[PDB]
């Protein structure tokens, strides 16, 4: 399967006025770990994220290709993008390609620049979008992730409940999956801050 | 300004100094070269086309002069101006109307086949290469909420709904004749419409009609197909005209 | 696509847009080249010193590869394009024959730049004129010059812009075995050369050495007014 | 000047290149065609410019598809130009619908193609005028005529070039509708020598053809020995 | 094929006179005003309305690009066809990508670009046209013009067309940033009866208003409302 | 005036000055004449030469097996309608394994060579051919123009001079479908020799022949191959 | 047609290109706008032709744009035609970013329009832009950068410059004040203020007439703002209050 | 002004009549054909003393068997002349065998009349050539001299001149030519008479010289070979 080659996971959870988003670390060719550091989140607006799981050149691809476009719209436009604003770009991004597409599935976490109400979304490789009050979840262990997931999520949320919720959702989920892990990578997504951790993590 | 010109302002269609297009406006001369007015008239019940038919050669096959046009099975049309670029702008129409029907499922209405040549005009007077068709187009048809329906487009690209219309070389006299006529009539309207459109055209040319001199094209809301009259039924309005 | 024929012969066989390019050239600052031993230099002109300039962004000498430069004199604009359209080629070159192009080649495909320039639809002639230098693989030194119609000589020294004609006439009666038997001779050549011209000298001459493999070295002002004084007092004797 | 191009109108709004395309046409030897009850016959003065010239040489009658003819007046490459665009839209017409053009259609095809050469700088209008003639016995006997602007009319008889006016006022004399193409050919030479300055322009040979149910249909030349009654007929009537 | 060279030049003294003579078509066009209140924005227009004969209803001069942005506009009818078709399509084409209504000044953008390319592309003339746009987004009216250049401006409030000058000279003694729409609709109506000449029905001017809720045309009804009290 | 310049300008009179300037190139090229019996079609030019030391300018030219040209105008415009012909002529055997009927080729050059006249910024060919051929409707002389019309001709001159060669022609055109070849060939030189200077005459140096009919393919004589015929103007 | 066909891209006599110079007059009579190099930072200050009193405010500049995070530019000349190139610019900069995954350097932007424009100049049949555009910026290879570029496609480094109405009384007045290696922001705007002061001589200076932006570097990030209408009022007082000091 | 394909009223193009004036402006180039091999020279016309004389080059080898001798607008001969080395090695790809001088000289004439500004690829030739040319060489027809200039036509020569002095050259050439003169009596006569119409004094620098004979491929002279020559003359 395309989409196992490199392995990965990624999600992104819901709080009361806060948003989280989490990767793990591996970047692998099939079996092989080549590094431990591989970076599949990325920065589209001060509150505002974007995860990327799949085929390794297509996640760098699609970040890349998505900053440009970004970069030009809030040049041209007064302003930061709104989430879901965002969410609609990726998907157009991603229906352009639907004969040949990018083989990957994002998710994205943010606050809105002006409200800072919480947002998150995924989207399947052709662009269909998702939007959930709760969480989504995109990679190798997609099911493991969604077993976690559900038992674990529950409303409203604080900042260091929603971190230990979805740290200990990705941590398990991902150490019943060969393809992922070798390290954890957590963003906690505030009004006031972004607080950036990695978790003691098995590296097998 | 007062007609100024610069350049090349009277040879292709950049503005003079006033702003005009004097392209444009000698297409709108061309109109009258023909030496034809014709007129269209709408009321309630029924829209009317109606123009001079000159076969001035007996080796003519008088058959086939005519300017009424059939469009679509509920679109007529009479062209003044420049006969060949007159039946092109028909040709186009046609298409048009097919192509929409084609694309959309239902018959173009008039307002937007109109509109739809207009634009296509419109684009003759701002590029430089080609110059506009020295040819006016006035539509009738039912429209299913509006009624019976007269539009007008010109090489301007100007286009306009109307009560009554006319064109071609008696045009403003026909627009004061038919102006006078609504006035006088209750809620602005023509009821009697196949004799307004006849007569005006009677007094603003002089002439009191023999039936071969003239053609008239109708649609009604009861029967909205396009449908042109023949001599006898033509004669038919002569006569009862004639008689008060 | 503009399809327009620009350049076109009219009677008696001139073809005026290539004249009227030759006539930006010749309005252009003074450039000159001398040939050397083992070395070759380019020198050149002001253009309008300016205090408030940023002097690194507007150079007259450029190179175009390692072992090739070029000055030019005419429109910068122009002269920019067809800078940057010979250094594409120069790797072009070494992708397909890894060798570096020799001064004649890269010479050669200027000049056909600009003849091509005067004979197709929708374009006007470069209005430059170039001096391009250096050493070919075996060691020899080179100076080629190019103009707006295309056509090239090979110089032993050579000026192009305004005043190339006085300019070209002190190097025809200075140009001897004895004045570049050495490297400081024939650098002292072409600032004598535009001594000449250069309204305030000088003050205003931007110069350059290229080195048998050496690659191209520009001069500072500390450098060069050290050259000057080193003439200057040598004219009074 | 107002008269360089056909995409400028003139002040007075007349497109003076189709005016002057026209003027072509108007320099060019006589054409004439003309309906009768079961078909339709074409006479050319054609011009002999040179009596090295083979009998035949520049044709003025072409056969644009079995059942249409063709005859031209002006400029000639112009013309057959014209009788190219004719066979390839007959031609096209029979693949697409799968019968013969009918006349009018095939008129008024042509007519559009000669009109889109009377809009634009880029190109100039035709310096020709040409009549088509068919006869079949659903349509009956059609004859139209097509001149530089693009404007195309049917007629009962029909004339065209420098000697038009005259030729038209002899065919006004014609009883055409009662009359078979076999008794019309003699009237189309006669008229063709009425109108002719023998004086001016010293040589010509009479072109004929016709369509009709007398030919099934088809376009064809007129007969030699029919052609030669129907010149002996004229020339002595002429006496 | 198409003239592939510009018809628009700049002259020795640095102007480009076929804007500029795009200009003098606007100036001589009919007039439109648009005012921009606290609450909404109103676009009012003359009709050059000759002959009772003329469907009034028929044609219309205040258009709805959106739900939330109309037009109107001084110059030549048909350029300005154009450049509502355009306006048209180019929100369509920004909605599709982003899932959100184009925002009034983008829009304008767009639009004022295309005007821009036709000063300089190849075998066109620009446009005769001034264009005043109105819209509502991030809880807040709009209000720009767009001229034949391709320039655009944001006003508070404006006159285009004949006798502009004065126009714009009797809004500034008028206007009032803390206005109300239903005030500025009345101010709007006036500043075109400055100018008007022949008496002013709900058939020889159009009207045009944006909000909150969106852009519509006033009804005939609603107009024949405002003009009795002028 | 300002009428002459583009080939799309009519002038005021119907006429297109462009065409009628392309039409001086041929007259001012060289004489040829064609002539025909009932068997063979004969080219006959003269080749003027540049200086005394120049070969003189090949004027006829090969097409296929059963037809050939003779030129008068620009030789690069000659050569480039040559071309075509000989194309048209492949295509046809290629097709149909038979030879192009020649009045067929001359067809496609008048609809080839009428296009530029109709088209801004094209311009007429300015060449004009003598077409000699044979096929089912036996031999043949064309002559084409930069108009685009083109004649079929009992016999043909065009070039400086002409009007002598076509003068001669005329004259003699009764004798000429009964004669066998040598005289048929003694004919179109004669004619050409009309368009001579008093003083000169042809020779192996000025005079080419180009004959095909129905035994023989169309060949090209040339300097000594000439003097047979040059013999016995007798 | 070679009867309408106006040549915009031709040669004349004297080896000149007229619709280039022409282009240059339309600039010379657009608002004056001015670019100053310092030490710790890059500044533009305009002359803004939007000041009517019934105009909007909607946007946070009229000249003033920003083309990406290191870079902002202002112009002179025909405001649709600036759109264009301004637009261009940043696509431009983002082709870049995208490939090499490092902001354009600046020398590299302006040259890369200036590419354009003089395509414009030798090619195509078109007018060329009505527009002279100044530059600033940081990046890692020179630091704080000032560029000026015309509708020629020729541009230039500077440490002070002008373009627009009265161009050339601007560049003597800041010829004689500017001190090459020892300006400050703080002394740039002063002097920024003092050349607008003189050179908008039609008539008596105020906040609402000027755009003022700088260009600085705050921890490793690049900072471009516009000054708000206080600050600028204050930097006009202060310069009042100087010229209250100039005689004794 | 008009376009670059209108005719005169005399029947010729404006443009091809102008760019036969420009080979007027071109230095003097001889050949002439003998039985023994043709000879190609050329005038240099050096404009300074700082000028490189060998970096002169108005006669370049085509193939081995065939030379070409320049006039007029030099820079446009280059696409003209990679045009002919181009063919000829097409030739000998596709027939393995060398192509005749004429084909040569047919096949780069057909490029002189394709210019225009209506028909043709989006930046096609503007104008046409301003350039005259000698083809010299030998083929199984034995050696062969053949002309061209901007109309196309091209034409055998026995011996021919073109550029600034053809007139007084060519009326040298027609008092010295014979068709049995040998190969060194052409050199001889050829640098003869570039002597007369050269403006400056002939040298073994100033001059180029270029032979082709059955024995033997195509020979730029030297300046010792030149020298030698020069002696007698
Ligand atoms: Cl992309
Ligand atoms: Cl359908
Ligand atoms: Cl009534
Ligand atoms: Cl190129
Ligand atoms: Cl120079
Ligand atoms: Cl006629
Ligand atoms: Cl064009
Ligand atoms: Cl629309
Ligand atoms: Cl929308
Ligand atoms: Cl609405
Ligand atoms: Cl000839
Ligand atoms: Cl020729
Ligand atoms: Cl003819
Ligand atoms: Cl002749
Ligand atoms: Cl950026
Ligand atoms: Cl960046
Ligand atoms: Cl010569
Ligand atoms: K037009
Ligand atoms: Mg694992
Ligand atoms: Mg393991």
């Amino acid at each position: 399967s395309i989409m196992s080659y490199n392995g990965g996971a990624v999600m992104a959870m819901k709080g009361k006025n806060c948003v989280a988003i989490a990767a793990d670390r591996r970047f692998g060719i099939q079996a092989q770990m080549v590094t431990t550091d591989f970076q599949k989140i990325f920065p589209m607006g001060d509150r505002l994220y974007i995860g990327l799981a799949g085929l390794a050149t297509d996640v760098q691809t699609v970040a890349q290709r998505l900053k440009f476009r970004l970069n030009l719209y809030e040049l041209k436009e007064g302003r930061q993008i709104k989430p879901y604003t965002l969410m609609s770009m990726v998907a157009n991004l991603l229906y352009e390609k639907r004969f040949g597409p990018y083989y990957t599935e994002p998710v994205i976490a943010g606050l809105d620049p002006k409200t800072f109400k919480p947002f998150i979304c995924s989207l399947d490789l052709i662009g269909c979008p998702m939007v959930t009050d709760d969480f989504v979840v995109s990679g190798t262990c997609a099911e493991q992730m969604y077993g976690m997931c559900e038992s674990l999520w529950e409303p409203n949320m604080d900042p260091d409940h929603l971190f230990e919720t979805i740290s200990q959702a990705m941590l398990n989920a991902v150490d019943r999956d060969a393809v992922s892990g070798m390290g954890v990578i957590v963003h906690i997504i505030e009004k006031d801050k972004i607080t950036t951790r990695t978790l003691k993590a098995r590296m097998d | 300004s007062r007609g100024s010109s610069a350049g090349f302002d009277r040879h292709i269609t950049i503005f003079s100094p006033e702003g005009r297009l004097y392209q444009v406006e000698y297409a709108f001369k061309a109109i009258n070269q023909g030496g034809l007015t014709s007129v269209a008239v709408r009321g309630k019940d029924c829209a009317v086309i109606v123009t001079q038919k000159k076969v001035p050669d007996k080796l003519l096959d008088s058959s086939t002069v005519t300017h009424l046009f059939k469009i679509t099975e509920n679109i007529g049309c009479v062209m003044t101006g420049m006969t060949a670029d007159s039946r092109s702008q028909v040709q186009r129409a046609r298409y048009e109307a097919a192509n929409w029907k084609y694309k959309y499922g239902y018959e173009i209405p008039v307002d937007m086949l109109c509109k739809r040549i207009a634009d296509i005009s419109q684009v003759y007077t701002q590029n430089a290469e080609m110059r506009p068709l020295g040819c006016c187009m006035i539509l009738i048809g039912i429209d299913e909420e509006q009624g019976p329906q007269v539009y007008k487009c010109d090489p301007a690209g100007y286009y306009c709904g109307f009560k009554a219309t006319a064109a071609g070389v008696k045009q403003t006299e026909s627009t004061s004749f038919l102006e006078k006529k609504v006035k006088k009539k209750f809620d602005w309207t023509f009821e009697q419409t196949v004799e307004t459109a006849i007569t005006c055209l009677s007094t603003v040319l002089s002439i009191d009609f023999k039936p071969s001199e003239i053609e008239v094209g109708v649609v009604t809301v009861e029967n909205p197909k396009f449908r042109i009259l023949t001599e006898a039924e033509i004669d038919a309005h002569l006569v009862a005209l004639a008689e008060r | 696509s503009y399809d327009r024929a620009i350049t076109v012969f009219s009677p008696d066989g001139h073809l005026f847009q290539v004249e009227y390019a030759q006539e930006a050239v010749k309005k252009g600052s003074t450039a000159v080249g001398v040939r050397g031993r083992d070395i070759v230099v380019l020198g050149v002109e002001k253009k309008s010193v300016a205090k408030l300039q940023d002097e690194r962004t507007v150079r007259k000498i450029c190179a175009l590869d390692d072992n090739v430069c070029m000055a030019f004199a005419g429109l910068t604009a122009d002269a920019r394009i067809v800078i940057n359209r010979a250094r594409v080629e120069c790797q072009s070159h070494r992708l397909t024959v890894e060798d570096p192009v020799t001064v004649e080649y890269i010479t050669r495909y200027i000049a056909s730049l600009k003849q091509r320039y005067t004979q197709s639809n929708g374009r006007r002639p470069f209005g430059i004129s170039a001096l391009i230098v250096g050493f070919d693989f075996d060691g020899t030194p080179r100076l080629y010059q190019t103009d707006p119609s295309g056509t090239y000589h090979a110089w032993k020294a050579n000026a192009i812009g305004r005043g190339a004609k006085s300019v070209r006439e002190f190097l025809e009666k200075n140009y001897t075995d004895e004045a570049i038997e050495t490297d400081d001779l024939t650098i002292k050549l072409v600032i004598k050369a535009l001594l000449e011209v250069v309204q305030s000298g000088g003050k205003n001459i931007e110069l350059a050495v290229m080195r048998r493999d050496q690659s191209l070295k520009i001069l500072n002002p500390e450098e060069i007014e050290k050259y000057v004084a080193e003439i200057e007092k040598e004219k009074e004797e | 000047g107002y008269d360089l191009s056909a995409s400028t109108f003139s002040p007075d709004g007349r497109v003076f290149q189709v005016e002057y395309a026209m003027k072509a046409v108007e320099n060019s030897s006589t054409a004439i065609g003309i309906r009768c009850k079961d078909g339709v016959v074409f006479g050319v003065e054609k011009l002999v410019l040179s009596k090295l010239y083979e009998e035949g040489s520049n044709k003025r009658l072409f056969n644009v598809d079995r059942h249409v003819g063709m005859a031209v007046a002006g400029l000639l490459a112009d013309a057959r130009s014209l009788a190219d665009i004719a066979r390839e839209e007959a031609s096209n017409f029979r693949s697409n619908f799968g019968y013969n053009i009918p006349l009018k259609h095939l008129a008024d095809r042509v007519a559009m193609y000669v009109h889109a050469y009377t809009l634009y700088s880029a190109v100039r209008p035709f310096g020709c005028s040409f009549m088509l003639g068919s006869y079949s016995v659903n349509d009956g006997a059609q004859l139209y005529m097509i001149d530089p602007s693009g404007v195309s009319y049917g007629y009962w008889g029909c004339a065209i070039g420098k000697a038009r006016q005259a030729a038209k006022t002899e065919i006004e004399k014609l009883q055409m509708k009662e009359m078979t193409c076999r008794d019309i050919v003699k009237e189309v030479a006669k008229i063709i020598y009425i109108v002719h300055d023998e004086v001016k322009d010293k040589a010509f040979e009479l072109e004929l053809s016709w369509v009709g149910e007398l030919t099934n249909g088809r376009h064809e030349i007129v007969p030699k020995d029919i052609r030669e009654e129907a010149e002996k007929y004229a020339k002595e009537s002429l006496k | 094929r198409g003239y592939s060279f510009s018809l628009t030049t700049f002259s020795p003294s640095g102007k480009l006179v076929q804007i500029e003579y795009a200009l003098a078509a606007v100036a001589g066009g009919a007039p439109s005003v648009g005012i921009k209140a606290a609450n909404g924005v109103v676009l009012a227009t003359e009709k050059k309305q000759k002959s009772i004969l003329y469907d009034e209803r028929s044609v219309h001069k205040v258009e709805p690009i959106t739900k939330h942005i109309g037009l109107v506009y001084s110059g030549m009818g048909p350029d300005y066809r154009v450049l509502v078709h355009r306006a048209r399509k180019l929100a369509q084409q920004y909605y599709l990508v982003y899932q959100e209504p184009i925002p009034t000044a983008q829009l304008v953008q767009r639009v004022a670009s295309v005007m821009q390319e036709y000063t300089q592309s190849g075998g066109v003339r620009p446009f005769g046209v001034s264009l005043l746009i109105c819209g509502w987004n991030e809880g807040r009216p709009y209000l720009f013009q767009s001229d034949p250049s391709g320039a655009y401006f944001a006003w508070k409030a404006t006159a285009m067309g004949k006798n502009y000058v004065n126009g714009k000279t009797f809004l500034e003694k008028r206007y009032n940033e803390d206005l109300e729409l239903e005030d500025a609709i009345h101010t709007a109506i006036l500043t075109l009866k400055e100018s008007f000449e022949g008496q002013m029905t709900e058939d020889n001017i159009e009207v045009g208003i944006c909000n909150e809720a969106g852009f519509r045309r006033l009804t005939p009804t609603e107009v024949k409302d405002y003009l009795a009290a002028i | 005036n300002q009428y002459d310049n583009d080939v799309t300008v009519w002038s005021p009179q119907g006429r297109i000055h462009q065409i009628e300037y392309a039409m001086e190139a041929v007259k001012q090229g060289s004489a040829t004449v064609g002539l025909k019996s009932k068997t063979h079609a004969v080219l006959v030019a003269l080749k003027r030469a540049q200086s005394e030391l120049a070969a003189h300018q090949k004027k006829i030219l090969h097409v296929d097996n059963h037809i050939g040209i003779s030129i008068a105008g620009l030789t690069a415009d000659a050569r480039l309608l040559c071309n075509f012909m000989r194309q048209e002529c492949l295509d046809s055997r290629f097709v149909f394994d038979r030879p192009l009927p020649v009045s067929r080729l001359v067809s496609l050059i008048g609809s080839k060579t009428q296009i530029p006249t109709q088209r801004y910024g094209r311009r007429p060919y300015g060449v004009g051919l003598l077409i000699a051929g044979y096929d089912d409707m036996g031999p043949h002389i064309f002559q084409t123009c930069p108009s685009a019309n083109y004649f079929d001709c009992r016999a043909m001159s065009i070039g400086a001079r002409s009007q002598s060669a076509r003068t001669y022609l005329e004259r003699h055109m009764s004798e000429f479908m009964e004669c066998n070849l040598n005289e048929l060939v003694k004919h179109g030189l004669r004619a050409l020799r009309e368009t001579l200077p008093a003083e000169q005459d042809l020779t192996t140096k000025n005079v080419s022949i180009g004959i095909v009919g129905k035994d023989l393919e169309f060949t090209i004589y040339d300097d000594d191959d000439v003097s047979p015929f040059l013999e016995g103007l007798e | 047609s070679r009867r309408y066909d106006s040549r915009t891209t031709i040669f004349s006599p004297e080896g000149r290109l007229y619709q280039v110079e022409y282009a240059m007059e339309a600039i010379g009579h657009a608002g004056t706008c001015l670019g100053i190099l310092a030490n710790d930072g890059v500044l533009l200050a305009a002359e803004r032709r939007n000041i009517h009193k019934l105009l909007d405010e909607v946007f946070f500049s009229e000249k003033i744009y920003k083309l990406n995070e290191d870079m902002a530019c202002s112009v002179a000349g025909i405001t649709s035609d600036a759109n264009v190139l301004t637009n261009e610019l940043r696509l431009i900069a983002q082709r870049y970013l995208l490939q090499y995954q490092e902001p354009i350097p600046c020398e590299q932007l302006v040259t890369a329009l200036c590419d354009i424009k003089q395509a414009y100049t030798q090619f195509g049949g078109k007018r060329p832009f009505g527009v002279s555009l100044l530059y600033i910026g940081w990046d890692k290879h020179y630091g704080f950068q000032l560029y000026q570029s015309d509708p020629s496609g020729n541009y230039g480094g500077w440490k002070a410059t002008c373009i627009g109405n009265n161009s050339a009384a601007a560049v003597s007045m800041l010829k004689q004040d500017y001190k090459e290696g020892e300006m400050t922001l703080k002394s740039a705007l002063a002097l920024a203020i003092k050349v607008l002061n003189k050179t908008m001589d039609v008539s008596k200076l105020s906040a609402e007439k000027v755009e003022i932006a700088t260009l600085t570097r705050e921890n490793g990030k690049t900072v471009i703002r516009v000054l708000k209408q206080k600050e600028v009022e204050q930097l006009i007082k202060k310069h009042e209050e100087e010229e209250a000091k100039a005689e004794r | 002004d008009r376009g670059v394909n209108t005719f005169s009223p005399e029947g010729r193009l404006f443009q091809v009549e102008y760019a036969i004036e420009a080979i007027k402006l071109g230095s003097t180039a001889i050949g002439i054909q003998t039985s023994e091999g043709v000879c190609l020279a050329v005038e240099k016309r050096i404009t300074s003393p700082l000028m490189e004389p060998s970096s002169i080059e108005k006669i370049v080898e085509i193939d081995a068997h065939i030379g070409c001798a320049m006039s007029g607008l030099i820079a446009d001969a280059k696409t003209l002349i990679d045009k002919a080395r181009v063919e000829t090695q097409n030739h000998w790809f596709t027939y393995n065998e060398t192509m005749t001088v004429e084909s040569v000289t047919q096949a780069v004439s057909n490029l002189a009349l394709q210019f225009g500004e209506e028909d043709a690829d989006p930046g096609a030739m503007s104008r046409p050539f301003g350039v005259a040319l000698l083809f010299g060489g030998v083929d199984e027809k034995g050696p062969q001299l053949f002309h061209m200039d901007p109309s196309g036509t091209f034409v055998q020569c026995d011996a021919r001149a073109i550029g600034s002095a053809s007139e007084g050259a060519q009326s040298s050439l027609q008092e010295v030519y014979h068709k049995s003169m040998t190969l060194k009596e052409a050199i001889k006569s050829s640098l003869i008479i570039l002597k007369q119409v050269m403006e400056e004094k002939l040298n073994a620098t100033n001059i180029e010289l270029a032979t082709v004979q059955p024995g033997q491929n195509f020979h730029m002279f030297t300046k010792e070979e030149l020298e030698e020559v020069i002696k007698d003359i």
